[PDB]
């Protein structure tokens, strides 16, 4: 019952790099599991390739491994650390799968490592779809009609029995990875092939469609004494057929009677018991036929999840924390409920006096040719959460915290468009990421609730509320600001209406609506999350805004407050990296004695965990929301630089409205951000910048272009090669810039206190300029750049720090061409590389800079010298192309990566190898390599082929490339391009002839025609490089062994002079 | 405009909208944390003279239906909620909440800060209040009624809800598939139990039938004598409203039964009674136990149950005779939850093993009762 004496140490398996379907939720959880076991006197060991995690912070565990999440690598960690046990439930699918490999491979036996939390058998019973379904039969629960398939022939037989549309779900995957809905044999085939090969057990479960039934989820927790609680119930707004991760969802369940709810609850418990989870959490999913309440079990996830994280945030009950303790012997009765100050046990079922709404965040615009319809395979990249006293309020708040520019139900379609109803109809019937908005528009257009129900399958309980908000909006447009009397305004505010939305409808500035509320004494009150619906007092300040009577904010008078603005939902280019920064600002300043206040609404991160700050306002990061909090807190300062774009874009307005923004001023930021302003600064300082112009018309371009010279960077960024190439753009299609061809891109992170400049880290990217820094692998220290060249950069950054008056963090991007340093851009705020630099350099840049912003000089901190670690640190990214097959998996000036990994080695090659393997690369040290490069790479490709031949690779080459090789004495086996004959490249890729592919291209046309090589390599899991630099890096890594040695972060850090 | 107002004894006012019948309502105000089961809650007799406040904001999402009636009528004096949904959305729904309330002539108010209300109740304790729904509700007058309210302490409400005449009950539990079963014949039910109606919930009955019990429901004031004359396999003491203490007739009978070897099991009030009858004292709670997420530990087995609560009074364990053993305890506050007599086949539980609404976690409680009965039928 109490803690376990047989277990002294514990290995916790991290989730790895951020990917669609497996995100920030795992850092929140992993961090919680570390925290919980460390509080209990346990030795904490963990592995996480993702450096941008709070869970990999050195002080969070005893032995922290930022190494590739590979069984062989872990094995080396086991060996070395000798863990008594291993906890595999805190790191998504990656941890479950790793744990089972290690089992399978006998590593657990070898080292007497005990599996805690969930057993290998429990895990399999849940993950093996065949096994799960049999399990249901055993406990008398119902599942839809389905069939297993291990082959395509097996699969069609199943498709024939269940009929179309059918749902496909691979075993051993989650987030809908590898699955989908098939409407015809064609889509059946494509999805089945993808699922078959992506499944770790090569099996698919194919089911009859329950499309449109209601979708529910329950978060369950169980202890060794068999005590069992339901932590949260969740009702999906989007019906069965749209993955829960890509659906709008609410807590608690809303349309089930108590009798149904108990059936569901009981089933949930039976599932856990049957599967075999006795010491921890699990999520159970169901489908309910709205017509007769028929309950169908769908699946269960034997670990923490994106729902468990949302559940924790929603209820205030910290699932992961509790589950960790429970894996070491604790029981629920013995654990205390955190937010009720421990006066109540953890053995209870939370009760919420409010409505929690989650809305997925998408990035379809980044992947233009991708199918943008929502399905069973997740496609969202982040999520927003909001709390309201009513569903309406909860929903609009969430819409306004989405960071999509919405202020609520903003219209997508105009009322005077004759085909408006057709577009609306299509959007409702076959949902895209904008459905929510189309729903309101249908009501604006006269469609009835029933009409909408019929098309969407969205419960009328929700539909009616949206319809009501529309009618209210109609009224505001009619009465104007004049009709906005105190009573009506209050009513609208209580429904969630944003001032901006009201201003728009009424035809006034939002500021005028805001002023109007003050007039009427209409400000929101803040209520607290307490897990028990106010039954018990709380000593925690976890709040949400609402238009009610009593306020529970009760802001201290006693202290000095610093507010930290988060970035809202994650999106591409706006990741966990900013959240790490935010967290760091709060942890540092609090430790420093300041009272910290976090403003954020992302349910997946550590920033929204109540232990992270003194006060947490779980709110939309908007001007309105923030202003109301400042109004009552009167903090000393507000940090706007750490949360990414979101807060950044509010700085000027905040300052204008009287907010004490500390650190680099909003004008300074804008000075940098401003193309005009900037180009001036660069000259003033006499720094080099690419040739640029600002054209309005085409023909002004051609000219100006002729003048700047091609290639040109057209700021949806493209690189136009020639004149003919520009119209091409122009048409299909303003900043014009000279593209720096064959240039080395560099990222420099620094701190400026007005007194000095601290160089955080100089990072040399592997991919050249033209490949977004966010998608580039990079090295620290620089692996090819000269001390001399770097000293130049160093000085150039210092010059810019002072000039812009940076106070805190800054990032500067350079390009080195022909031993000459050019300025790409200055980002006077925290950049996404910070956590990487912090980890490589052991210096907590976000903490230092926070202090600096708050008033402690660098001098004052004892942070004056630049740190060059003894080892090499390499960062590599993970790209979501596999989630959008129709997209060309090719690098470019636009960022598309979701996450990152870190590799540490004694040599760049070792570090690069570790980065590569951690990024899930399928590269091998044998086989055949395919070389198909462009002109500009032909010469340089010779050396690359030499290398590969030297590593034992055989070579294949496309015509032109073979020509040049041949001319240098290397004779690759020639391969035909698809138009050339058979077999061609695609047949070879498909047929497994290659273990490695190097394919570089240039030109819109060229790219377009070579697409098959890249799509093919991706589809068939062949490691590929789209840049010669990447090639060379990969070639070097071949001489390294990523499994040879391991090192802890602590060890890394101690090794520093 | 359909105004409603709620005023507490201390003058605290709550202005909102009328969702039920036009009129006034007065009673002791309570808050129930239950997210589902409002109907069951409404119709539970234990709520007699109480103004029920629900913490979960949206109340009436699934409308209403007859199977979800825990009694012949709505016993709550009033209903206080934050939000009345625009529609009821559930296949089991036979009537939206507003209509149903109006139908049962219940004064109800929505649109008020229920969480403010809850915290007041928690910190200062139970308070009487009044709701006025209608044209220009007079707050002074609501204050007046709320002040005039006599209070539930010392009030015997059991005699108020009890059945005039005694009846038989032979119907079991509802099923998704079958719904509410037809009433069974008597030669089907193996045992015969006499249940004292102190404001009994339909569920406990059904749950008794379920376990082979044919029931004879007798008026609250039934004498032991005419009871002992029915040759009862067992004797059941139902849940019910108000102070148990002022129930002399019950304590007397029960004491008589306890001179016997007939098995006795009581729930909620029954439980209190049984304790009083055994020489135990009852106390009025600051705010009570009203929710469906209450952790209760079975001290014997060291296990926890999630349970349905609904009581404003409790048994002081520090006054427990030595013949009464502590079987269960609340994990929330340490309050007494179950007792067994060391000398007789008598046990009782504070919470609601029958649930409806709520977790099924304490159902096994019925079992021990049945065991005892089988055993009694042995000797
Ligand atoms: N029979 C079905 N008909 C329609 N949609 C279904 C069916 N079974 C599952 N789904 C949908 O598929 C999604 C993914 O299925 P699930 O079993 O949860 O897999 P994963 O483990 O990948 O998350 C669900 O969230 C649900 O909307
Ligand atoms: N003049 C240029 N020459 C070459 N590459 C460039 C040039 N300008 C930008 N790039 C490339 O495009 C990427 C994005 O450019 P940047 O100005 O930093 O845009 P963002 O606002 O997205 O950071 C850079 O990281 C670099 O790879
Ligand atoms: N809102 C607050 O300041 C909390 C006060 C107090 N502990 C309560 O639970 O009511
Ligand atoms: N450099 C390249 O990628 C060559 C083009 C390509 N192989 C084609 O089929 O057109
Ligand atoms: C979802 C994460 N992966 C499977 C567990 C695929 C990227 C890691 C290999
Ligand atoms: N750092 C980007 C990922 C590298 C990928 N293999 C490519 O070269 O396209
Ligand atoms: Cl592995
Ligand atoms: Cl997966
Ligand atoms: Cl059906
Ligand atoms: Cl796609
Ligand atoms: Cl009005
Ligand atoms: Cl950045
Ligand atoms: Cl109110
Ligand atoms: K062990
Ligand atoms: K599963
Ligand atoms: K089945
Ligand atoms: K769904
Ligand atoms: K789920
Ligand atoms: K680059
Ligand atoms: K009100
Ligand atoms: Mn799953
Ligand atoms: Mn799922
Ligand atoms: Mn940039
Ligand atoms: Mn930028």
């Amino acid at each position: 019952m109490p803690k376990r004496t047989d277990i002294k140490s514990i290995l916790i398996l991290g989730a790895g790099p951020i990917v669609i379907g497996q995100a920030c939720e795992f850092d929140y959880s992993g961090a919680q599991a570390c925290k919980a076991l460390r509080e209990e006197g346990y030795r904490v060991i963990l592995v996480n390739s993702n450096p941008a995690t709070i869970m990999t912070d050195p002080e969070m565990a005893d032995a922290t491994y930022i190494e590739p999440i590979h069984w062989e690598v872990v094995r080396k960690i086991i060996e070395k650390e000798r863990p008594d046990a291993v906890l595999p439930t805190m790191g998504g699918q990656t941890a479950l799968n790793c744990a089972l490999e290690l089992e399978r491979q006998g590593v657990l036996e070898e080292f007497g490592v005990t599996m805690i939390g969930a057993t290998a058998d429990a895990i399999d019973k849940a993950e093996d779809r065949r096994r799960f379904d049999v399990a249901m039969k055993k406990i008398g629960l119902e599942t839809a009609r389905s069939g297993i398939a291990h082959t395509m022939e097996e699969a069609l037989a199943v498709a024939a029995d269940v009929g179309f549309p059918c749902i496909i779900r691979p075993s051993f995957t989650m987030g809908g990875s590898g699955g989908g809905i098939a409407y015809n044999r064609e889509e059946f085939e494509e999805i089945c092939a993808r699922g078959l090969d992506l499944s770790p057990t090569k099996e698919l479960l194919i089911d009859e469609s329950l499309i449109g039934w209601k979708e529910y989820e329950m978060e369950v927790v169980r202890d060794k004494n068999d005590n069992c609680i339901i932590v949260c119930s969740i009702e999906n707004f989007d019906a069965m057929g749209i993955h829960t991760g890509d659906s709008i969802t609410v807590a608690p369940a809303q349309t089930l009677t108590d009798k149904e709810y108990q059936i569901m609850r009981n089933a949930s418990m039976a599932v856990l018991r049957e599967i075999g989870v006795e010491t921890g959490g699990s999520n159970v999913q169901f489908a309910v036929n709205p017509k007769n309440g028929r309950l169908i079990v769908i699946e269960m996830n034997p670990r923490v999840s994106r729902s468990s994280a949302l559940a924790s945030k929603a209820t205030g009950f910290p699932i992961a924390k509790v589950a960790a303790k429970l894996a070491v012997g604790y029981t629920l009765d013995e654990l205390m409920n955190d937010i009720t100050g421990g006066r109540t046990p953890a053995s209870f079922e939370p009760s919420i006096d409010y409505v929690v709404t989650k809305i997925p965040r998408f990035n379809f615009e980044k992947f233009a040719g991708a199918n943008d319809r929502l399905t069973t395979q997740m496609k969202s990249v982040g999520e927003v959460m909001a709390i309201g006293r009513t569903q309406q309020e909860s929903l609009q708040k969430a819409l306004r915290g989405l960071e999509v520019g919405a202020t609520g139900f903003d219209p997508k379609v105009s009322l005077d468009d004759p085909e408006a109803l057709t577009k609306i109809r299509r959007e409702l019937k076959d949902a895209g990421a904008d459905r929510i908005w189309y729903i309101a528009d249908a009501f604006r257009a006269g469609l009835s609730v029933d009409g909408v129900f019929n098309l969407t399958n969205i419960d009328r309980w929700f539909l009616v509320q949206i319809e009501e908000l529309v009618r209210l909006e109609e009224k505001v447009a009619e009465v104007g600001i004049t009709g906005l009397n105190a009573d009506f305004l209050r009513q609208l505010k209580r429904k969630g209406f944003a001032d901006a939305r009201l201003a728009k409808l009424a035809g006034v500035r939002e500021a005028e609506i805001r002023k109007l509320r003050d007039q009427y004494d209409l400000h929101p009150v803040y209520k607290r999350v307490d897990t028990c619906a106010a039954e018990f007092a709380t000593d925690t300040a976890y709040m949400y805004s609402t238009y009610e009577e009593e306020c529970e904010a009760n802001p201290s008078t006693d202290r000095e407050k610093i507010m930290v603005l988060g970035g809202g939902p994650n999106r591409i280019g706006q990741g966990i990296e900013f959240d790490y920064c935010c967290v760091h600002a709060s942890l540092a300043l609090r430790e420093d004695g300041y009272e910290t206040i976090m403003v954020n609404c992302n349910p997946e991160t550590v920033s929204t965990d109540y232990d992270t700050s003194d006060r947490l306002y779980f709110e939309p990061v908007t001007l309105e929301d923030v202003l109301e909090i400042v109004r009552i807190e009167k903090p000393k300062g507000v940090i706007v630089q750490y949360g990414g774009q979101t807060p950044l874009k509010l700085a000027r307005a905040l300052e204008a409205a009287g907010v004490p923004v500390i650190g680099t001023s909003p004008d300074a930021i804008d000075r940098a951000e401003d193309r005009e302003r900037f180009q001036h600064a660069v000259e003033r300082l006499k720094l080099k910048q690419p040739a640029n112009a600002t054209v309005t018309a085409i023909e002004m371009a051609v000219e100006k272009a002729k003048e700047i010279g091609y290639p040109l960077v057209v700021r949806a960024m493209e690189i136009v090669y020639d004149e003919a190439d520009l119209r091409r753009y122009f048409q299909t299609a303003v900043l014009l810039d000279h593209f720096l061809d064959d240039a080395v891109e560099v990222d420099v992170d620094a701190i400026c206190d007005g007194e000095m400049v601290l160089i955080g880290g100089i990072m040399e990217h592997i991919e050249q300029a033209g490949v977004h820094s966010g998608d580039s692998a990079c090295s620290l220290p620089a692996y090819t750049l000269s001390q001399e060249i770097q000293d130049v950069m160093r000085q150039q950054v210092q010059k810019l720090a002072f000039e812009l008056q940076v106070r805190g963090l800054m990032n500067v991007q350079f390009a080195v061409k022909n031993n000459e340093v050019y300025l790409i851009e200055v980002n006077p705020r925290a950049a996404r590389t910070v956590p990487f630099v912090s980890k490589a350099t052991g210096v907590p840049l976000a903490k230092v800079a926070a202090r600096v912003m708050a008033g402690k000089s660098l001098a004052e901190q004892g942070v004056t010298k630049e740190v060059i670690p003894p080892y090499y640190s390499v960062k590599e990214v993970v790209l979501p192309f596999n989630k959008f097959p129709g997209v060309d998996p090719l690098l470019g000036p636009e960022m598309r990566s979701t996450g990152e990994v870190m590799g540490v080695g004694r040599t760049f090659a070792e570090a690069f190898a570790k980065a590569q393997l951690g990024s899930n690369s399928t590269m091998k040290k044998h086989g055949r390599a395919l070389l198909s490069v462009r002109e500009g790479d032909k010469e340089r490709v010779v050396d690359l082929a030499a290398k590969l031949l030297k590593q034992g690779f055989e070579l294949d080459a496309t015509h032109g490339t073979a020509i040049v090789l041949g001319e240098a004495g290397i004779n690759p086996r020639l391969v035909n391009k698809v138009h050339e004959g058979r077999p061609h490249i695609q047949d070879r890729i498909k047929n497994g002839e290659y273990t490695y592919i190097i394919n570089t291209t240039s030109g819109r046309r060229a790219i377009e025609d070579s697409r098959v090589i890249r799509r093919s390599a991706l589809q068939y899991k062949v490691h590929y490089d789209t840049t010669l630099n990447g090639g060379f890096a990969t070639a070097m890594a071949l001489n390294a062994d990523a499994t040879e040695k391991v090192i802890s972060v602590q060890e890394m850090h101690a090794q520093i002079k | 405009i359909k105004s409603a107002l709620l005023v507490l004894e201390d003058g605290t006012q709550f202005h909102g909208r009328a969702i039920g019948a036009t009129g006034s309502a007065v009673g002791e105000v309570v808050f129930n944390t239950s997210m589902t089961g409002y109907q069951e809650i409404l119709t539970d007799p234990s709520y007699s003279r109480q103004i029920v406040t629900l913490t979960y904001p949206h109340i009436g999402n699934v409308g209403t239906n007859d199977a979800d009636e825990e009694s012949s009528q709505v016993h709550a004096q009033g209903l206080v909620i934050r939000d009345l949904p625009l529609i009821a959305s559930n296949f089991r729904n036979t009537e939206d909440l507003s209509s149903y309330l109006k139908r049962h002539n219940i004064v109800a108010i929505a649109d008020i800060d229920t969480r403010k209300l809850t915290r007041l109740l928690r910190e200062k304790g139970a308070q009487n209040g009044c709701i006025i729904a209608g044209d220009n509700p007079d707050a002074a007058l609501a204050l007046e009624k709320a002040r005039a309210f006599p209070g539930l302490n010392g009030m015997d409400l059991a005699k108020e809800v009890t059945t005039a005449e005694a009846y038989s009950w032979t119907q079991g539990s509802w099923t998704l598939t079958g719904g509410l079963p037809q009433a069974k014949k008597e030669d089907e039910l193996p045992f015969h139990v006499v249940a004292y109606d102190f404001g009994a919930k339909r569920n406990i009955l059904r749950m008794l039938v379920d376990r082979g019990c044919r029931l004879t429901i007798v008026p609250a004031q039934t004498s032991a004598e005419d009871v002992l004359k029915m040759n009862p396999d067992g004797i059941f003491l139902s849940n019910g409203p108000g102070d148990p203490a002022p129930c002399d007739y019950a304590i007397t009978a029960i004491q008589k039964f306890l001179e016997t070897d007939i098995p006795v099991f009581g729930i909620c009030l029954g439980h209190q009674l049984l304790a009083l009858a055994s020489g135990a004292k009852t106390v009025k709670m600051k705010f009570g136990h009203h929710g469906g997420n209450h952790p209760v530990k079975d001290v014997e087995k060291n296990v926890v149950m999630i349970t349905a609560q609904n009581h404003g009074f409790a048994v002081d364990e520090a006054t427990l005779p030595a013949n009464l053993r502590v079987t269960h305890k609340s994990l929330f506050d340490g309050t007494l939850q179950g007792i067994h007599r060391t000398d007789k086949p008598a046990f009782s539980f504070q919470g609601h093993p029958e649930a409806s609404p709520g977790p099924h976690d304490a159902a096994p409680l019925f079992d021990h009762f049945i065991e005892l009965i089988e055993q009694y039928r042995k000797t």
